């Protein structure tokens, strides 16, 4: 209740805060193309049958199939800007009490002075009495003028040096790097992704990014990992759900043609819905892109 | 341009998963802890002196 | 366009209300582009029979 | 139209309308590769070859319109009953299914360009790297 | 029943007032009328609601 | 490899090329001042296909079971390198004025 | 259900259902089945060189 | 092969000239451009000091 003191009024603290940026960046499409091998067939209209409400029917017909005969394959393109330009912003927080799993009870009503005295600095703020255990559809909120909560997801990068790594290159969980894909071999990602032997996969001028988080099962990302329940009770793409996580080796891993073969679709992250940013209900397998995967 | 000066991190890290001791240390149990002994940590009650 | 793409295209409706349509009125300077004031709307916003 | 425009010559005329009494296509083609050796004392290299084995996709169908009970509702006649005066009945019976089975049986004639760029635009990503797909790899 | 509309994160910049009526609704609106007597045009009646 | 009979080009003798997409203003940008119009008259074909079988070869194929093996138009010519190329692209032929959606432009993080 | 022309006529009218312990494959259809009608076969598309 | 000096200190007093009044000064009481340098800062393979 003092830590956020020096969150709340005049001593900018012993801690601090930040931003990044989330939006809607729509992308249309042009490309080159050469001669005749895409083969195109033409045909007729086949069946079943059934009846209904008032209606019976022609949705029957004319089925296709197709061919992947490829030594290599074929399509290349250089490109154009955005259209007239779509981008809008602005500021506050994220969620960690909608959903359950914890343990009981020998102090309450004053941290009851802490979402009745916590949830600060922006639109709309929460509740009093605390029932249990649900999927949780509630009250009324707002419809659209600027920012579906266009909002953060904190990382942080303690502290210090001279003038080129936040003055030249750089990014959020640490180093211009690369776990080594397909090469020497694929059962070393505990001392190339977990333990240690040498100097820096980029910036060996000094050893990793910020003095206190650079291995296995730790805290500020204890915000993050995902077997036991926080892909189970409050659903999140979460700030990141592939920045510290399971990625790939058991099918087709041979440096080059899967240099044509892995950055894709999984059950995933952040697309066009409305108002603050959910995760799983039923209902929508679309296939947005995500430049910036691995 | 727009401000962001002085107002919010208090819906926010009064947070629960930081006091943290079951499962993390758990997931790294079983070794032999690297060269380190007391410097001094034990304690006592007087000294009958 | 339900709650995502119907609030920020007509967000594309006050910019091309607030920089560019006085585009040959102002200075003696910056001329010929038939492109987006002159060469973008008699054939791609439409006719009848 | 689909002759004189463009929206097709890059494919091949080969044959199956009624498709799939055809089960079964894993169809392929080699490349032979010939004898390289360098000049200079450098290692083994062979007249090598590449043949090929397989997997491929698809995405279920139909195309649209839907209304009420005309069919039987006056399909009960057909050469006795209805003798005198349904003039505008069949009058208004001639013009209104030539414009939506002319425009409602050419929907897959609104169907055959957007499932060959949803895996021709959903099996091909981005650019800056092709360009050194011809400046960094012939020998290795 | 909650936050706001227009401009999301602060229900004011300079403080003092934003629901129905006192010096608050008439000094541009349309249900009780004291822009006074006879013929109004320096206009903002239909500049309040 | 290339092999077939004849024909596809600009207007004097020999063959060709592929396939395409987007929308509207870029046609209108290499028009005011860099490129320009590029070839003239085309004797170019008209149709699809058909086929004729019944007897001993599907005797291979109904009881055991596998299976082994001009009309003028400007839709016309632009040029890129020392070629030609072509540009008048799909926003003149399909689908106005109603109510659902698909792949395409929209948004990306 | 081979559709090929039969080679020879079998001169034995006995209930083969009794001796199901010989042969390798045994199906009895009472009158007819739609399993009789399935024309699945296995495509090539040619030589490439 | 690239070459760079590191701890070189310009001994001659006339060489410790600044191109204007403070063409490298401070707010602190002691302008520590007078202290001998101890490092060298070069653009990497990468545009990186």
């Amino acid at each position: 209740i003092s830590l956020t003191h020096q969150l709340r009024t005049g001593f900018h603290p012993g801690i601090a805060f930040t931003v990044v940026r989330q939006d809607r960046f729509a992308t249309e499409q042009l490309l080159y193309a050469e001669r005749a091998s895409e083969s195109y067939f033409v045909g007729q209209i086949q069946v079943h049958h059934h009846d209904a409400i008032g209606g019976v029917n022609f949705t029957l017909t004319q089925p296709r199939a197709h061919v992947d005969l490829g030594v290599g394959y074929t399509a290349v393109c250089a490109t154009a800007a955005l259209r007239c330009p779509l981008t809008d912003m602005g500021n506050t927080a994220q969620n960690l009490f909608f959903s359950r799993g914890g343990v009981p009870m020998l102090h309450d009503n004053v941290t009851e002075s802490l979402r009745r005295i916590t949830a600060s600095g922006g639109r709309l703020n929460p509740t009093e009495p605390l029932p249990i255990f649900g999927g949780l559809r509630p009250a009324t909120s707002a419809g659209i003028a600027r920012g579906q909560a266009s909002v953060c997801e904190f990382v942080a990068m303690p502290v210090s040096t001279d003038l080129q790594y936040f003055r030249t290159a750089c990014n959020p969980r640490g180093r211009a790097s690369g776990m080594l894909y397909m090469g020497d071999r694929d059962a070393d990602i505990e001392a190339i992704m977990f333990d240690h032997t040498q100097s820096d996969v980029a910036y060996t001028d000094r050893a990793t990014l910020n003095p206190w988080a650079s291995q296995k099962h730790s805290y500020g990302d204890r915000l993050y990992n995902g077997t036991y329940n926080l892909t189970g009770a409050s659903p999140i793409y979460s700030p990141c759900f592939k920045f510290f996580t399971p990625a790939e080796v058991n099918t087709n891993c041979n440096t080059l043609d899967r240099l044509l073969m892995e950055a894709k679709a999984v059950a995933s992250q952040s697309s066009t819905d409305t108002e603050y940013q959910f995760k799983r209900p039923p209902g929508s397998t679309e296939m947005t892109q995500d430049p910036c995967g691995l | 341009l727009t401000q962001l000066t002085l107002r919010d991190a208090m819906g926010t890290i009064c947070h629960s998963s930081l006091l943290d001791v079951e499962a993390t240390l758990v997931a790294l149990r079983q070794q032999h802890l690297d060269r380190q002994c007391y410097f001094g940590v034990y304690v006592a009650e007087g000294t009958e002196d | 366009l339900n709650r995502v793409a119907r609030a920020a295209l007509l967000s594309d409706l006050k910019r091309r209300v607030c920089a560019d349509m006085f585009f040959m009125t102002r200075h003696a300077r910056e001329p010929r582009l038939i492109s987006a004031y002159l060469s973008d709307m008699v054939s791609c916003t439409q006719p009848s029979v | 139209r689909f002759l004189e425009l463009g929206l097709s010559v890059a494919c091949i005329c080969t044959k199956f309308p009624e498709l799939a009494y055809v089960r079964d296509g894993v169809i392929q083609f080699e490349v032979q590769q010939p004898m390289i050796a360098r000049d200079g004392p450098h290692p083994v290299d062979q007249p090598v070859h590449n043949y090929m084995v397989k997997r491929i996709h698809k995405r279920s169908l139909s195309a649209a319109f839907a209304i009420a009970s005309e069919a039987l509702s006056l399909l009960s006649n057909t050469y006795v009953d209805g003798t005198e005066i349904d003039s505008s009945l069949r009058i208004r019976a001639i013009q209104q299914m030539a414009r939506n089975l002319r425009t409602v049986s050419d929907s897959f004639e609104r169907g055959t360009a957007d499932q060959l760029l949803g895996v021709l635009l959903e099996k091909a990503p981005p650019l800056s790297l092709l360009s050194p797909i011809n400046k960094f790899q012939p020998e290795g | 029943t909650q936050s706001d509309v227009a401009y999301t994160d602060r229900a004011t910049l300079n403080p003092w007032a934003s629901q129905k009526h006192s010096y608050g609704d008439r000094l541009y609106n349309g249900t009780y009328n004291l822009t006074g007597a006879s013929p109004i045009y320096s206009p903002c009646f239909k500049f309040f609601t | 490899v290339m092999v077939s009979r004849i024909t596809h080009t600009n207007t004097r003798g020999r063959q060709v090329d592929g396939v395409l997409v987007t929308t509207a203003t870029l046609k209108r940008q290499l028009l005011q001042g860099i490129l320009q119009i590029d070839d003239t008259a085309a004797d170019v074909p008209v149709t699809y296909g058909e086929m004729v079988l019944q007897g001993t070869n599907l005797v291979t194929a109904l009881v055991m079971g596998k299976a082994v093996r001009n009309a003028r138009v400007p839709a016309d010519l632009v040029i890129v390198g020392d070629k030609l190329v072509f540009l008048e692209a799909l926003e003149r032929r399909v689908y106005q004025a109603t109510r659902v959606a698909y792949p395409l432009i929209g948004n990306i993080d | 259900p081979a559709g090929i022309i039969p080679t020879g006529n079998v001169l034995s009218t006995i209930e083969v259902c009794a001796h199901r312990c010989i042969f390798d494959f045994f199906k009895q259809i009472r009158s007819d089945d739609n399993s009789l009608y399935s024309a699945q076969f296995d495509i090539l598309l040619g030589t490439y060189c | 092969t690239f070459i760079m000096p590191m701890g070189v200190f310009q001994a001659n007093s006339m060489d410790r000239y600044t191109r204007h009044a403070g063409d490298f000064s401070t707010v602190s009481e002691q302008d520590p451009r007078q202290f001998p340098p101890q490092g060298i800062f070069f653009y990497n393979k990468d545009g990186i000091l």
